[PDB]
């Protein structure tokens, strides 16, 4: 098996730089090109460069020139991308490539993906807030209530709900990353409306970088 | 020079169906491409190269095909396990990306709108949340008014996975005011337009 | 009649017996002497189809100079998958001469005679011979040095042209030479290569608009390497045995391509000790050089280049100058030969 087995994710603050590395096995390090692709968020994927590692012959497109650098540790067949000048959109997915057909280049294996979070923030507790029942939210025989928990980071946030017995109906969106550099997002039931007088709604939120739990109860 | 065309943006089918996803290349002149298997939070796959064969490990259900500027990639029939974003590639060159999706009937999404919380409201900072719970297809609108005035800009919202069992989607829309401006102000109301509603639904609460 | 195979070929030269320079050494007991009388027919009516990128010709040539120079070019010190070996390591008498390639018994060599071929697709003009020409085992960098000219038009050649990935070959229809001299008389690693300005910018507007015809008259955009080893990044190659790193920033000019710049361009130059082995082996390092005038004059003759990838909207095209392969050195002597079987 041919396999690329890049770093973990890495957070960094605006106008600081990144080194990624990708450690190959299950091949000749030698024998054929190391690419690297970026992937952003909810899109495509975008070529990065390419390089060689017998002589660290490099190719970069237009777009990442000046921005990107490639280098190579022969010894341990280890490559390596660093990226400069950090920017907001410059948050995504990056892999490590190779090409696992001989003599073709461009055929691909995929490393599992580094992602690289650029934001000024620093670790930071969630404020949780609840989404209260009413009658604004309330269809049929049907009331939905819910958390919300902003202005946390980094990710990731855990949340269930009365210490996981009720697990039927709920969705716990993905989180969004704020304008303000830190991310927040909300967890929604739906219940029996009929419920919301004797059955107590109690959401449960954990935020193991920053060790922040909340029991947050939601009432009408 | 050259770029690569998919289509459909988004394909929707049943499971046992055929489906064929669509690849173009401007330049015309071509005989080798590539296509990839990416699941949600996952590295991609790839599935066949040189156009028409087979990486090792893939189900026979998989085809390619093509000539010149179209190439075309094939399942015999859909599993569910082929539920992902697949891409085509020519060099340096990939697709937008194809998400196959499993099909269900129309279904409109049930909408609930909350107020923000007093607790939030001593911070200074006011947030109102649409919630769009299990519809499909996917596709769906959200606009923000305040006393009938079209917000942009000021709101973000998430999606959630095609649930496992039901092949449904939910959606949240947060629209974020200062605790001052929240004030100035009577009527909130976010506006859903989905294909299972057959006028814009409106959920609205007086502060 | 003939047929396509592949087999060991064995070396001819003219190497002299009395003589200390390694490559005459190295070939007075590998190689045999030359035919003073080699036959070439002319195959009439016959169309031949070659690839200079699928060879086996070229693969048995860089064995052979890997060989030569592992014998002959022993370092003080060598760091090799990890090890290090000592050795003696005196100063030797370098220059590398021509050296034929010839097939034995039931195989012979046909030679392409179209003077436009650019190493890939059919060759209606077919010649016949024992031996291939004399090819002097020149190993460097970005330029191509003391290696045959193109007959008529400048050719380009690539495996692919589509493909950024693989390494362009520009085939010069005309010499430019290089005069690298580290002088008798402060650093004795410092050196420096001059060209000349008015016949090389000529030469190299040519390139420019010979690679217009197969880019779609797209811009040619000349530009520096984007990194790596000093090997690739430089212009690199032997001379008198010792090792030298030359800056080529000044020869892919893109203003000049025309001011008043028509005068002689100094290269910067240093010489190392301390090398990157072109076998891909590792590290070696070398004697101080030796004292008094270091001097090799050399013809340019061919261009290795690298395009970049993703052009877009925008109509240009970026090139950069290294090779990827001293394999590609041979390759652009070899790419009219290929050996076939006879029945
Ligand atoms: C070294 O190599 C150089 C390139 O191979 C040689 O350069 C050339 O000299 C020739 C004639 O020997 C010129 O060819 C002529 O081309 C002109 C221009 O033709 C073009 O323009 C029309 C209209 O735009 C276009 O349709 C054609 O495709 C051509 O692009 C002709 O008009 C003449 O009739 C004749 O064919 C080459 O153009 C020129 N190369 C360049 C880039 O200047 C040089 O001769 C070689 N050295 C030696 C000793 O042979
Ligand atoms: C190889 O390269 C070297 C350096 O680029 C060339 O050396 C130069 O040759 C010239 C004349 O061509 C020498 O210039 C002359 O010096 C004499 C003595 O001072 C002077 O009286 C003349 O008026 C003229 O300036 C020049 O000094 C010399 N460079 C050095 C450092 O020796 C050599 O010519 C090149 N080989 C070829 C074939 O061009
Ligand atoms: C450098 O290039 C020159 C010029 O192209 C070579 O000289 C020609 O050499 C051939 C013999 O191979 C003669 O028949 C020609 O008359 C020469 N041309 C001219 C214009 O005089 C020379 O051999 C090369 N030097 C090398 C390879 O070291
Ligand atoms: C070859 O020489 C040129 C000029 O000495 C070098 O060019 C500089 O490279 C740097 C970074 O190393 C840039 O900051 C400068 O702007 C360049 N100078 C100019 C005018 O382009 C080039 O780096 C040298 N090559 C090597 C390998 O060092
Ligand atoms: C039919 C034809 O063109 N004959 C040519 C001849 O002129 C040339 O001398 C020889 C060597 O290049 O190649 C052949
Ligand atoms: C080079 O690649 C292009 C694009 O795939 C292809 O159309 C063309 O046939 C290739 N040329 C060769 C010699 O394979
Ligand atoms: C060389 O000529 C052949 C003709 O068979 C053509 O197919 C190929 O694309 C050409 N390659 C270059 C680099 O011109
Ligand atoms: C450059 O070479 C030309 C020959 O094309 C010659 O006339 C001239 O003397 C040379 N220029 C200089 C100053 O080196
Ligand atoms: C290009 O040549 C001109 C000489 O007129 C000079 O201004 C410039 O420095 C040159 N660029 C190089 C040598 O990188
Ligand atoms: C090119 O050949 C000439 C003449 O034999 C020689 O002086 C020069 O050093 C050679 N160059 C190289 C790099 O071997």
């Amino acid at each position: 098996q041919v396999q690329l087995v890049e770093s973990g994710t890495q957070f960094r603050r605006p106008g600081a730089s990144v080194r990624l590395s990708c450690e190959a096995s299950g091949y000749t390090f030698i024998s054929s090109f190391i690419h690297w692709i970026r992937q952003g968020p909810g899109q495509g994927l975008e070529w990065m460069g390419w390089m060689n590692p017998r002589h660290g012959a490099v190719n970069y497109p237009r777009r990442f020139q000046g921005k990107v650098t490639m280098t190579r540790d022969t010894s341990i067949d280890t490559a390596y991308m660093e990226l400069r000048d950090l920017r907001s959109d410059d948050t995504a997915m990056y892999f490590c490539v190779t090409s696992r057909t001989k003599d073709y280049d461009w055929d691909f294996v995929w490393g599992q993906g580094t992602l690289v979070v650029v934001s000024s923030a620093s670790t930071k507790g969630p404020s949780v807030f609840p989404l209260a029942p009413s009658s604004k939210s309330t269809s049929g025989g049907t009331a939905a209530l819910g958390c919300l928990v902003k202005d946390y980071f980094p990710e990731p946030v855990t949340v269930s709900w009365n210490s996981g017995a009720l697990t039927s109906g709920v969705h716990t969106f993905p989180a969004v990353l704020q304008s303000s550099g830190l991310y927040s997002l909300s967890s929604v039931v739906t219940v029996p409306s009929s419920s919301l007088g004797t059955q107590t709604y109690i959401c449960n939120v954990n935020h193991k970088p920053s060790n922040t739990k909340v029991d947050k109860k939601v009432e009408p | 020079d050259i770029q690569m065309t998919q289509s459909p943006v988004t394909l929707s089918a049943s499971i046992g169906d055929r489906v064929t996803i669509t690849c173009r290349a401007s330049q015309r002149i071509d005989n080798w491409v590539a296509w990839y298997q990416q699941k949600p939070g996952r590295a991609p796959k790839l599935l066949i190269y040189k156009a028409s064969i087979l990486e090792t490990g893939v189900p026979s259900r998989f085809s390619g095909s093509g000539s010149g500027t179209e190439f075309t990639l094939s399942i015999n029939s859909l599993q569910p396990d082929d539920v992902a974003t697949y891409y085509c590639q020519q060099f340096e060159e990939f697709g937008r990306g194809t998400k196959i999706d499993i099909k269900r009937t129309v279904a409109a999404p049930s909408v609930f709108i909350f107020p923000p919380s007093d607790e939030q409201l001593k911070s200074g900072t006011a947030s109102v949340v649409c919630l769009l719970n299990n519809f499909y297809p996917r596709e769906a609108k959200v606009q923000w008014k305040v006393d009938n005035a079209l917000q942009s800009g000021n709101s973000q919202e998430s999606v959630t996975e095609q649930d496992s069992k039901d092949s449904t989607y939910s959606l949240s829309s947060t629209l974020t005011l200062s605790k001052a401006d929240y004030e100035k102000h009577k009527v909130y109301a976010c506006e859903v337009t989905h294909q299972g509603l057959s006028s814009p639904v409106t959920k609205s609460f007086n502060r | 009649v003939w047929k396509d195979a592949d087999t060991t070929l064995f070396c001819a030269s003219d190497a002299k017996a009395h003589e200390t320079e390694v490559h005459n050494v190295w070939a007075t007991h590998a190689c045999v002497p030359t035919d003073p009388n080699p036959q070439e027919i002319h195959l009439e009516n016959v169309t031949e189809n070659f690839n200079m990128w699928k060879n086996n010709m070229v693969e048995q040539m860089q064995e052979d100079v890997i060989s030569l120079w592992d014998q002959s070019l022993q370092p003080c010190v060598k760091l090799t998958g990890g090890s290090v070996i000592k050795q003696a390591c005196p100063k030797i008498s370098f220059d590398p001469i021509p050296i034929h390639y010839c097939t034995p018994a039931g195989y012979v060599i046909l030679k392409c005679n179209d003077k436009n071929f650019n190493g890939t697709g059919p060759c209606k003009n077919v010649s016949s011979v024992q031996c291939t020409h004399g090819i002097k085992p020149v190993v460097s960098t970005q330029l191509l040095l003391n290696g045959s000219l193109a007959e008529e038009e400048i050719i380009i050649r690539s495996e692919n042209l589509t493909n950024n990935a693989k390494t362009i070959i520009v085939h010069l229809n005309k010499s430019v030479e290089i005069n690298c001299t580290r002088p008798s008389n402060g650093d004795i690693r410092k050196a420096y290569c001059e060209i000349n300005g008015t016949k090389w910018n000529k030469v190299l507007k040519q390139v420019t608009e010979k690679l217009k015809e197969h880019f779609n008259n797209k811009t040619i955009i000349f530009q520096p390497p984007s990194g790596g080893d000093l090997e690739i990044t430089m212009h690199h190659f032997n001379c008198r045995g010792e090792f030298f790193y030359c800056n080529t920033t000044q020869l892919f000019n893109n203003t000049c391509i025309m001011k008043g710049c028509n005068g002689t361009i100094t290269l910067p130059c240093k010489i190392k000790q301390i090398i990157n082995m072109w076998q891909g082996t590792g590290q070696a390092m070398y004697a101080p050089p030796i004292d008094g005038k270091i001097n090799c004059v050399s013809n340019i003759t061919g261009i290795l280049l690298t395009r970049d990838g993703g052009a877009n909207n925008t109509s240009n095209e970026t090139f950069r100058p290294g090779g990827g392969n001293i394999k590609d050195n041979w390759r652009s002597e070899l790419y009219k030969y290929k050996v076939v079987q006879i029945e």
